[PDB]
């Protein structure tokens, strides 16, 4: 037959690709007074109404680990806490040399020696002139430099850092990612999505959904359900110095307070720079805790085992023990409550082992002030004291777990709380999401010819 | 008669269709591709990105004779040795997403001296014209 | 002046099968996509099913309560709707009306009975 | 889907005073191409139906300079100034905005 | 291959050929991170003005596009025998200069705008 070169523009053909993506904010983030961390005014709100069209007979490959959209997020993350540590107190004069002694009046046997009562010489809104104050420390926080011994800070070898703003807030707000022109975002409408693989029901739509900044460890909270069953995705289930994801599909209610009341005082440090110290606790010193449910826990943790059989054997004991070692951040669950800082000891949460056939649990946790984010060097950050009694009801929704090794493996295995790197913990949100670029130009045969 | 807003197939809506199907929903795609200190710059970055991509693709439509045009034809020869397909096979039982990736390592011939066969169209036109 | 007219309406038993035609005149008729309603005795209009242009894919939208059983075809040539109804059941009582979303038709009544 | 809500459902309405009723939404009507698909139909007895008012507050065909519509989003209202003997039957909002097309519940205008 | 600018010493016999490869030139793709945000800009807005400008006139999307507007403004005094095969274009801007300015406002008000609107007013009928 006679047949001739036709050109058509605006088909539907996409490949792969990698853009920059802007967000969408929510009406009530449009009102606010007291900025938070992750506030407008530096990109745009959205619409009330979401795209979603269904793509029939399309079929789409899916890889979870090797997402551009995860790494854009990081450092979105990254730059909008750096930028809002600017405006208030650098706490430069602090490094001084703090005469600590200890506080016995109320406290009770673990509260022995966590509270300091240090005195220090401090400048004031005139040069000549310098005044004598005090403040309570904790012992995570001051380091001895060689009953009044002398004391320091624990960053005043490494860095002076600025003082957190005593009016931003720390609570996450969801944040929607929306793509550009001439781009698209794919959606897999699967049910049993496990990350990499294809995926049958695909589905475009114009931005994501809110994905809450939640920083924690050991633990997800505050995430997404699963909608059939839990969920255990990992990158290779046989190297075991990758970490495993697993999400749940019933919440597990974790609720946590501080029990002491304490008092935020002011302190005068220069012409309008103020430096907030804790004053005197009224009642007694008790320790910090978080409760889980005894019988809760058990029923979504046989879920966990029995799905965790299907990749390791049908006859292998499956053993939980509780973290290695590291420092601080990696062995203890850490998460932000209200504006203070806990690290929980999650050791009775995991002990327990599987054969193949009106109670809570206490966790003590520890309170710090002085803090490092993100694995960075050199650029910490002091809270300030909150004034009153905190308390806080979280939801946890899956666990970031990790395999010893060793042989035998139809004998038994051995899984770990892990963490580290917060990639992990947006990776569990953007898991069904992908960018793709739109080619709009094409050919193909046509009895069409010119010269009409 | 008036028209109803239910009746659209949305952005990439026919991206499961055969090819003969997805050929009259050309405008939803084409209208898509020009639509709107740090992080300030690289927002501008993209946008310039992106003007300055779709006009390569219009000023190769300038060259051709497919000027303001989505569905145009010319008189470039089809040889066998591309795509041995009848035209009951590709505009009724392939997608365009399929076609694109069988017709992909012989587009470059197409894209170049077989179809910039206007200079035999402009330079046998104007001497047409200097004829009276 | 546009002219709708249905026809081929009657009584069927329950799982019989039934073929409605609507007619159009005055207009081009391919040119206008096609929808169609009923009207259940002693309620409101409900949509039924729909059929677009042969320029725009030509494809279908049905109503959850009718998919399936139901399906509508369009023929260029004589200008005639053709709607199919195959296993209905005795809710399926109405009168089926042919539209082009501007002008109406008389319609016919469909009642099914043992 | 979307559902409609017509409120009254019965108007008595007396031959020569002013009549106004009322339609709602659960969701917005607008759509992707900044238009928002709202019908008016008139459904007189032993008669074919009638569109009064598409596209929320534009006249169609016919309507002799009486029916009249207004509205934003999500609450609609149609006016009628001068009623006649003729204007006797139900009424019905339908949206267009996304399938499936959800008709509205009633409105029996009666002589009394 | 003569590549980009090639023809420049050559003849406008042999100029005249190879118009393709200087018109894909044109449209290619903080120190150096507002450096090139400022210099892309003003080329895409280099190359939109010029299409514009072509385009008022009759000629939309041909490379050489010749028209009916008589050799008068432009007073070049010279025949076609010794233009187009002893003389180049980059002398032939010497001579025509002062009257490019005379000579693109025959193109749009004797050109295009007056020939568009019998046109307009023949399709009626
Ligand atoms: C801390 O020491 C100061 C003396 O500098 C004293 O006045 C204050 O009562 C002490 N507070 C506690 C809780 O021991
Ligand atoms: C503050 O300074 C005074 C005298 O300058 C000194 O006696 C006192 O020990 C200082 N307090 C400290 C170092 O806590
Ligand atoms: C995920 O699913 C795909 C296909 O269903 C399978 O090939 C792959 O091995 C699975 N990966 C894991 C970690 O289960
Ligand atoms: C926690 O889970 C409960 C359901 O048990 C839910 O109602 C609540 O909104 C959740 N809290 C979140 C997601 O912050
Ligand atoms: C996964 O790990 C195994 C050993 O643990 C290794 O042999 C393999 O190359 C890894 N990668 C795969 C299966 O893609
Ligand atoms: C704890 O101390 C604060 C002082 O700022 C006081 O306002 C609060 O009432 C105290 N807590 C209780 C339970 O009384
Ligand atoms: C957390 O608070 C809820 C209601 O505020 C309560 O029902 C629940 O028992 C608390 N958590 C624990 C572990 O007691
Ligand atoms: C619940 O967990 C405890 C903790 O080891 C265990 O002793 C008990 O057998 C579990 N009960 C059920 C019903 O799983
Ligand atoms: C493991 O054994 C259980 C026994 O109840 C069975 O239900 C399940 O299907 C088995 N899983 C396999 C064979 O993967
Ligand atoms: C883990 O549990 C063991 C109990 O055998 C304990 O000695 C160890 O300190 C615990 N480590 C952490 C990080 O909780
Ligand atoms: C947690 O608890 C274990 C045993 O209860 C104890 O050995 C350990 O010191 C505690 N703290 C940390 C940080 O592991
Ligand atoms: C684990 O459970 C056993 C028995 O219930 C208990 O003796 C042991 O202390 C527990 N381990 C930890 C780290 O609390
Ligand atoms: C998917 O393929 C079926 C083939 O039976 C076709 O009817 C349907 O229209 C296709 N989907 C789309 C969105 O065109
Ligand atoms: C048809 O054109 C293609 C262009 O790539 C060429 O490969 C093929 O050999 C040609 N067939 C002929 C000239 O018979
Ligand atoms: C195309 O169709 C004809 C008959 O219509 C048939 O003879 C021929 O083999 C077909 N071409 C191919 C490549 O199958
Ligand atoms: C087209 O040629 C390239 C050459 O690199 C090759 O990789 C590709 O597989 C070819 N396409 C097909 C469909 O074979
Ligand atoms: C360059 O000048 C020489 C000397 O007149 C001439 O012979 C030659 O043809 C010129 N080059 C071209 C490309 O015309
Ligand atoms: C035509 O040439 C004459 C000669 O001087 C000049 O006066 C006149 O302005 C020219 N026409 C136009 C339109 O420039
Ligand atoms: C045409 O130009 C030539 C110069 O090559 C000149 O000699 C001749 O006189 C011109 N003819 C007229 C009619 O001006
Ligand atoms: C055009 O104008 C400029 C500026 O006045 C002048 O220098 C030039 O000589 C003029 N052109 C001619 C051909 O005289």
């Amino acid at each position: 037959e006679n047949l001739w070169v036709t050109v058509y523009y605006g088909v539907p053909v996409w490949k792969d690709a990698e853009t920059t993506l802007f967000c969408a904010s929510d009406a009530k983030a449009y009102e606010t007074e007291k900025h938070n961390v992750w506030a407008t005014h530096a990109c745009v709100p959205t619409d009330p109404n979401p795209q979603e069209i269904h793509l029939e007979n399309v079929t789409e490959e899916f890889n979870m680990w090797k997402n551009n959209m995860v790494e854009q997020m990081h450092t979105d993350i990254i730059s909008l806490w750096d930028q809002s540590l600017k405006p208030c107190v650098k706490l430069t004069p602090l490094c001084v040399t703090l005469q600590c002694t200890n506080v016995t009046n109320n406290i009770t046997d673990d509260m022995r020696g966590e509270l300091k009562n240090c005195s220090f010489n401090m400048t004031t809104e005139l040069r000549d002139k310098k005044q004598k104050v005090y403040s309570l420390f904790y012992r995570l926080d001051v380091v001895q430099i060689n009953s009044n011994k002398e004391y320091r800070l624990i960053n005043c070898n490494t860095s002076a850092c600025t003082q957190a703003c005593p009016k931003v807030s720390f609570e996450p707000i969801p944040i929607h990612y929306c793509a550009p022109a001439g781009f698209a975002i794919l959606k897999c409408k699967d049910k049993k999505f496990n990350g990499t693989g294809p995926c049958p029901s695909v589905s475009t739509v114009q931005c994501t959904h809110g994905i809450k900044p939640v920083v924690s460890t050991q633990l997800l909270l505050n995430g997404s359900l699963a909608e059939e069953e839990v969920m255990i995705r990992s990158e290779n289930i046989t190297n075991n110095a990758k970490n495993i994801l697993v999400q749940f599909n019933t919440p597990v209610q974790i609720n946590c307070t501080r029990p002491n009341n304490n008092t935020r005082k002011s302190i005068r440090i220069g012409p309008g720079q103020a430096f907030y110290a804790t004053g005197d606790i009224i009642g007694d010193i008790r320790q910090a805790h978080c409760n889980v449910s005894k019988a809760t826990w058990n029923e979504t943790l046989g879920k966990v085992v029995k799905q965790l059989r299907k990749h390791f054997g049908n006859n292998t004991i499956i053993r939980f023990a509780n973290s290695s070692g590291g420092d601080l951040e990696v062995t203890t669950h850490s998460f932000n409550c209200g504006g203070e800082f806990f690290y929980c000891n999650t050791s009775g949460l995991f002990n327990s082992t599987w054969i193949s056939n009106n109670d809570s649990i206490t966790l003590p946790c520890r309170i710090k002030q002085i803090i490092n984010m993100w694995q960075r060097i050199g650029q910490c950050m002091y809270a300030p004291p909150i004034q009153g009694v905190i308390r806080c009801v979280s939801n946890i929704t899956g666990l970031i777990l990790t395999r010893d090794g060793g042989s035998t493996n139809s004998t038994t295995e051995t899984f770990r709380p892990g963490g580290g790197d917060m990639r992990d913990n947006w990776r569990s949100e953007l898991y069904k999401y992908k960018v793709v670029k739109i080619e709009p130009l094409g050919v193909a045969p046509t009895r069409c010819k010119r010269r009409v | 008669a008036v028209g109803i807003g239910a009746v659209f197939l949305g952005f990439l809506g026919a991206a499961g269709s055969t090819m003969g199907a997805a050929s009259m929903t050309l405008t939803v795609q084409a209208r898509n591709l020009l639509s709107g200190t740090v992080w300030g710059i690289k927002q501008l970055q993209a946008r310039v990105l992106a003007v300055e991509r779709y006009l390569r693709d219009q000023q190769l439509l300038g060259i051709w004779g497919c000027s303001g045009k989505l569905i145009c034809c010319t008189n470039v020869p089809w040889n066998s040795s591309w795509s041995n397909r009848n035209l009951s096979e590709i505009w009724d039982n392939m997608t365009w997403l399929q076609w694109d990736k069988e017709i992909s390592n012989y587009t470059q011939i197409i894209y170049g001296l077989l179809e910039e066969s206007q200079n035999q169209q402009e330079k046998n036109e104007q001497d047409l014209l200097a004829l009276d | 002046e546009v002219k709708l007219v249905e026809s081929g309406g009657g009584l069927v038993q329950p799982g019989g099968s039934l073929r409605l035609s609507c007619k159009a005149s005055g207009f081009t008729f391919s040119d206008f996509h096609i929808y169609w309603f009923r009207r259940p005795p002693g309620r409101g209009l409900e949509w039924v099913g729909l059929i677009r242009r042969n320029s725009y894919t030509g494809t279908t939208n049905y109503a959850a309560s009718v998919e399936g059983r139901f399906t509508i075809s369009r023929d260029d040539s004589k200008s005639i709707a053709y709607l199919h109804m195959s296993s209905v059941k005795t809710e399926d009582t109405a009168i089926y009306y042919c539209s082009d979303d501007e002008y109406w038709g008389q319609g016919v009544l469909v009642t099914v009975s043992s | 889907d979307i559902v409609m809500t017509q409120t009254p459902i019965s108007l008595p309405v007396t031959p020569g005073e002013p009549a106004s009723m009322s339609c709602r939404s659960s969701q917005s009507l607008l759509h992707s191409d900044g238009r928002t698909y709202l019908f008016w139909y008139l459904l007189r007895p032993a008669q074919a139906p009638q569109l009064l008012v598409h596209d929320v507050s534009k006249r169609a065909s016919g309507v002799p300079e009486r029916f009249s519509g207004s509205g934003s989003d999500t609450d609609f209202t149609l006016k009628i100034s001068r009623v006649e003997a003729e204007d006797v039957g139900s009424y019905y909002c339908m949206q267009g905005t996304q399938l499936p097309l959800t008709f509205g519940g009633g409105t029996n205008v009666e002589i009394k």
